[PDB]
């Protein structure tokens, strides 16, 4: 009859409020069936895991509620407690876990969360774009499991809107001089910047962007939660549109919501038959719960309409569904609430949006540099290619009608032979396509960089250097 | 230095210790002292495992642990993440958690399993299709995790492929226990090969449903990965015969041989470490004290797993610990409900098969299909000329039917080697045109006994002689 | 036409400029390329004659990219050049030299 | 003599996603010889 | 080629018989209740398309 619920918490106030919450859940539903047992966090790594596993397995605990950080900021993720509880496939609900390590269901079997992960930041970009009416996205994401998951989710949700990402750049952790990626981003016509990395990576990017012309005007900086805290606030230029989650910080509220969720599950556990007694002795039992997947099915099929946050729904990942989003604009290094999203509805605040640029109008992510580089194959009847004069220009000839023969400066290799140094020397090329290019320039503003073919062939499918590859030549 | 080996309940510990010691005795003489501490225990509890590994690292300073356990629990591999990320000790395994590897995390861990890589299995799954000459596919997946990566990988490898695979539109099943939308999703099948990415129970349920839905015919093909198969001793009655599966089985390679290979790999890694340095780093002295930040300044063997070779076999590990040259034993479910080895994928990442096509018999005791009409051809260069195949990782160039010709080894032995050869002819075009009208398949069967046929004492030879009997 | 590759894969060249020289010094007995190029070469140099009939008649084009927004602005320019006599003037200034 | 060629083809309404499906098929038909064999069916003349 | 259904209330052989349809026009010769039942089954089987 007695069911034990465990938690790894530091402060005694959290234990007291958990006891009050479970007592209220028993009052709100007959007989007493819930017992409270909590343990304290330790600075160790393996010793604390052994202690909590010994105190937990020998106590017949069904539900686990552990906050992700034991301190305001540390790397002590609650991986060991979940892994110890996974021996018998014990359902675990995360209080403030947000790293994507727990997101995948392949490794984690019965370890869910009570708060949405960072993956929802990828989905909210679509909500931002459908309001700002943009079509170009440039991604600045570090190399980690969270980054890979965000990239995969964004690609899956973007491939259905007939839009494709222009360029994807990778941030190697620990790097300091990454100005090459910023230069590549500058050399792109689109000026929409999306960043999702750690605090150190964000600071490193901002240090370069301070000197570089990446925040002057015509740029938008949409970043995640991790860049609205720490040194990011004091080293972030104004106009950055941040993201935050409402009611996602109160540990007491999270514990109350978790207790409310588990209250229905405790009562629904006895509804189904074929229930087995919880294991008491840690040593001497290596069995598997028959109702393991049944608990997950019941939790997924359950619906909740009460709580501090509000309606709670579980998706296939096991986290909250249709979470509330808030836009935290950065104006004079001060957080300003602008946009509120419930998943489908848009509720913008009456305060005007202050862009990082001087103008308050919405920037356009379409900056055509008009530097259309054109490469023309060396064809005798179509383009006359001759060496240029040593004075610096090319001689001008005339046709039978006496009209001048217009020509453009062309740059290409001279030797054009394998195993030879193909020095880039400008040449004098003209022909049928030169007149068409001149007409195009007259009709619309065009600038031409007349390149030449690298090898000398149009190029077809190439299958070399491995078992299977296809690269155009 | 000292490497401890932990195994489940097995033969007496003395024999296992002798087998482990026989490693350095045979070859690879090294001045480093190799000491092995073998332990046997039924229990596999997490706290017990932590205490045992702490005792092993405290006593004699064990620098390597390999856990070959017969337990079917999938969390055995995950239980050692703390040990790998804190004690900086290489981690190996044979069975149990190491049998199937799917955990990807930070590179601070020292996990290096001998199991088949989850992404690498698709390469063999497509190469067997290429060898069997079926370019049409039906990619059927589920909401189970670890399959979106499969979809991305197969899309990437068919977009970059120059063979010309007829990638039919995929059907992504949502969940089981529907009975109303599954038929709607599966009614669009029109190919002959269907994949399945689910669990064991889900696969059994979907095959049972397809039995009533008529999708278990003698013409369809089913490819199943190693996840559903798993152990090769339980054969549910819902699995039709002729199923094609690929896994990492130990039919030929023994646990002792795998332990010897792992010990050799570890010794080679230690020898390579001793080249650029001069001392072997040691882990923490005590399991209960934390007097320093657990950093990694000793330059551990994490990047040194690439240039490790043992017994003349290239046994390397990628950045994720995946084996570069796994085994990938192919198992086919026979009509007697057993798994038989067909293909091996050990030599130069190349696989060969015994070429046993007919495996469809006695499924529902009905529809005795006989559409596999054998076609006999005669070598007639003006009309039907055959030749070799240029090496381009392909079998058919554009539309040629695969010609399987029996080739004799020499003038003494008598074995018909099954070698595919490219063949073009007017009769081939006639057969191709007739196929679109008769709507049936025709597998060519070239012959070499005789040319036309005579009457030598009322005996028929040649193509006529072969077709008479 | 698979028999063509029995000789194409061992006698093909890399440039039309050197191919013209090879076919002029009796190295090549035949050459396959665009009709316009061969007609221009025959008009300019007086040691080659075309023969046969046009096969696989396909026109030229302007290579672009799927995300390039310069589709209509180029198509309209091409239509203007075609229907305003610009193409005719270019042909008259680049065809029928003799 | 031909002036202002501007050869015609199959039209399609604005915003129709079938253009990428029909142009490839038409190009394949033109390049594979369907036009050449069907030319004698209708384009008959005395020269 | 015709498909001759034997009887209703099978739920095991009706799908096998009806999986061979590849045309656009299908006839039905049954009673009122049998027609209602077969159409209800085809609703789940996806044979009631547009
Ligand atoms: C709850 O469990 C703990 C540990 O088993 C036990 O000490 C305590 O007495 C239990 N609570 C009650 C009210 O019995
Ligand atoms: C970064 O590297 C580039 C060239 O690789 C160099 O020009 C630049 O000065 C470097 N910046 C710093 C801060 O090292
Ligand atoms: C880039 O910023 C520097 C100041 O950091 C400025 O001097 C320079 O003119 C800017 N370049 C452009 C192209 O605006
Ligand atoms: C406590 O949680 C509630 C959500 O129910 C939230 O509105 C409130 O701001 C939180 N209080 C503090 C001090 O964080
Ligand atoms: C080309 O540039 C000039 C000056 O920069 C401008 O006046 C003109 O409008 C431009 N052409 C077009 C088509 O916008
Ligand atoms: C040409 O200019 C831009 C660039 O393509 C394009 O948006 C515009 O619509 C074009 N002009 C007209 C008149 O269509």
């Amino acid at each position: 009859k007695i069911v034990n619920i465990g938690a790894v918490l530091s402060t005694r106030k959290h234990e007291q409020m958990f006891r009050e919450a479970v007592n209220q859940a028993n009052k709100r539903h007959w007989k007493i069936q819930l017992n409270a047992t909590s343990v304290t966090h330790k600075p160790n790594a393996i010793q604390m895991a052994l202690s909590v596993c010994e105190d937990l397995i020998s106590s017949q605990v069904y539900a686990i509620l552990v906050s992700h950080p034991p301190t305001p900021n540390d790397h002590f993720t609650p991986t060991p407690v979940s892994y110890t509880a996974g021996f018998y496939r014990i359902p675990v609900l995360g209080l403030t876990t947000r790293m994507s390590i727990y997101s995948d269901k392949s490794i984690h079997l019965s370890f869910l969360r009570t708060v949405p992960p960072y993956s929802h930041q990828s989905s909210v970009w679509f909500e931002m774009m459908r309001v700002y009416s943009w079509n170009h996205i440039i991604l600045l994401v570090s190399d980690d499991h969270e980054g890979r998951a965000a990239q995969k989710r964004l690609e899956t949700l973007l491939e259905e809107r007939e839009s494709k990402a222009e360029k994807v750049l990778q941030f190697d952790p620990g790097t300091k001089n990454v100005t090459a990626l910023l230069m590549e981003a500058k050399e792109l016509e689109a000026r929409v910047i999306i960043l999702s990395a750690s605090e150190d990576d964000a600071a490193t990017v901002y240090r370069a962007a301070a000197m570089l012309n990446m925040t002057g005007s015509g740029y938008v900086w949409l970043v995640g939660e991790r860049e609205i805290s720490g040194n990011a606030l004091r080293y972030a230029p104004d106009g950055i549109l941040g993201l935050q989650l409402i009611n996602g910080k109160n540990e007491s509220a999270h514990i109350s919501d978790a207790v409310g969720v588990v209250a229905q599950a405790v009562h629904e556990l006895l509804e189904k038959e074929n229930i087995t007694d919880p294991p008491r002795g840690c040593v001497g039992n290596t069995n598997i719960w028959k109702t393991g997947p049944l608990f997950k099915r019941v939790l997924m099929s359950s619906k909740y309409a009460d709580g501090v946050t509000g309606r709670v729904e579980f998706n296939e990942d096991g986290d909250r569904k249709f979470a509330n989003y808030s836009i935290m604009n950065l104006q004079n290094r001060k957080l300003v609430q602008v946009g509120i999203y419930n998943g489908t509805h848009v509720i913008p605040n009456d305060r005007k949006i202050i862009w990082p640029g001087g103008e308050t109008e919405k920037p356009r992510g379409y900056q055509m540099s008009t530097r259309l580089k054109i490469v023309t194959i060396h064809q005798e009847p179509f383009v006359y290619v001759k060496p240029t004069l040593s004075d610096g220009t090319c001689k001008e000839e005339f046709t039978v009608n006496g009209d001048p023969v217009k020509k453009v400066i062309c740059t290409g290799p001279n030797d054009t032979s394998p195993g030879s140094p193909r020095h880039t020397v400008p040449q004098c090329c003209y022909g049928f396509c030169i007149d068409l290019l001149i007409k195009l320039a007259r009709t619309m503003n065009f600038t031409y960089e007349v390149h030449l073919v690298a090898d000398g062939k149009f190029g077809t499918q190439e299958r070399v250097n491995n078992s299977n590859k296809k690269e155009w030549n | 230095l000292n490497i401890a080996v932990m195994l489940g309940h097995s033969h007496d510990v003395t024999e296992r210790e002798l087998r482990t010691l026989w490693g350095p005795e045979q070859a690879a003489g090294l001045p480093l002292d190799v000491n092995v501490v073998a332990l046997l225990m039924n229990r596999t509890d997490p706290k017990s495992l932590i205490t045992h590994v702490c005792d092993l690292m405290s006593g004699a300073r064990i620098h390597g642990l390999v856990f070959g356990d017969d337990t079917d629990q999938e969390a055995v591999a995950q239980m050692l993440d703390f040990i790998s990320s804190h004690t900086f000790v290489p981690i190996l395994g044979i069975h149990g958690g190491a049998s199937m590897i799917m955990a990807d995390k930070d590179p601070t861990s020292t996990f290096f399993q001998f199991g088949a890589s989850i992404q690498q299995q698709a390469t063999v799954m497509l190469k067997i299709m290429q060898d069997y000459d079926w370019h049409v596919f039906s990619l059927v997946t589920t909401i189970f995790p670890g399959y979106r990566e499969f979809i991305s990988f197969v899309k990437t490898t068919v977009d970059n492929s120059f063979v010309g695979w007829d990638m039919q539109n995929v059907i992504t099943l949502d969940t089981s226990f529907e009975d109303a939308k599954t038929q709607v999703q599966l009614k669009k099948i029109h190919s002959s090969v269907i994949l399945l990415y689910c669990s064991k129970d889900e696969a059994v349920l979907i095959l049972s449903e397809a039995r009533s839905l008529g999708l278990t015919g003698y013409d369809f093909f089913w490819i199943v990965p190693s996840l559903v198969s798993g152990n090769t001793e339980l054969i549910p009655k819902e699995f039709p015969s002729g199923l094609i599966s690929v896994s990492y089985d130990d039919w030929d390679y023994s646990l002792e041989a795998r332990v010897r290979d792992g010990i050799g790999i570890l010794t080679t890694a230690a020898s390579s470490m001793l080249e650029k340095f001069s001392y072997i780093p040691e882990a923490k002295a005590s399991c209960y004290g934390q007097m320093e930040r657990p950093e990694v300044p000793m330059h551990t063997l994490h990047p040194f797993m690439v240039n490790v070779t043992w017994d003349g076999k290239d046994l390397s590990f990628t950045e994720e610990g995946y084996q570069v040259h796994p085994r990938l034993v192919v198992i086919v479910l026979n009509k007697d409900r057993e798994w038989e080895k067909v293909g091996k994928w050990e030599n130069h990442t190349l696989s060969l098969r015994h070429a046993v096509w007919p495996r469809y018999k006695s499924f529902s005791d009905c529809e005795p299909d006989d559409n596999h009409l054998s076609i006999v051809t005669l070598e007639e260069a003006p009309f039907v000329i055959v030749e070799d195949i240029d090496p381009l990782t392909e079998t058919c160039v554009r539309n040629t039917v695969p010609c399987r010709k029996f080739v004799k080894i020499n003038n003494s032995t008598n074995e018909g080697m099954n070698v595919k050869k490219c063949c073009k002819g007017f009769c081939i075009d006639i057969l191709k045109k007739l196929s679109r009208t008769v709507k049936f398949t025709y597998d060519l069967y070239l012959v070499t006994n005789g040319k036309h046929g005579k009457k030598v004492n009322n005996v028929w030879n040649g193509m006529i002689g072969e077709v008479v009997y | 036409l698979s028999t063509m590759y029995r000789h194409m894969e061992k006698h093909n060249y890399e440039s039309a400029a050197e191919a013209i020289q090879a076919v002029r010094d009796n190295k090549l007995h035949a050459f396959i390329w665009d009709s316009a190029v061969l007609e221009f070469e025959a008009s300019q140099k007086c040691d080659l004659v075309t023969t046969g009939e046009l096969f696989f008649r396909s026109g030229f084009g302007i290579g672009m990219r799927k995300d390039s927004p310069w589709k209509q602005n180029v198509s309209l320019s091409i239509l203007k050049s075609h229907e305003n006599g610009f193409m005719e003037d270019l042909d008259k200034t680049w065809v029928r030299y003799q | 003599y031909i002036f202002a060629t501007t050869g015609y083809g199959i039209a399609l309404q604005k915003g129709s996603p079938w253009k990428r499906q029909i142009d490839l098929a038409l190009l394949q038909f033109v390049g594979d010889g369907e036009m050449e064999e069907l030319e004698t069916c209708w384009l008959t003349g005395i020269c």
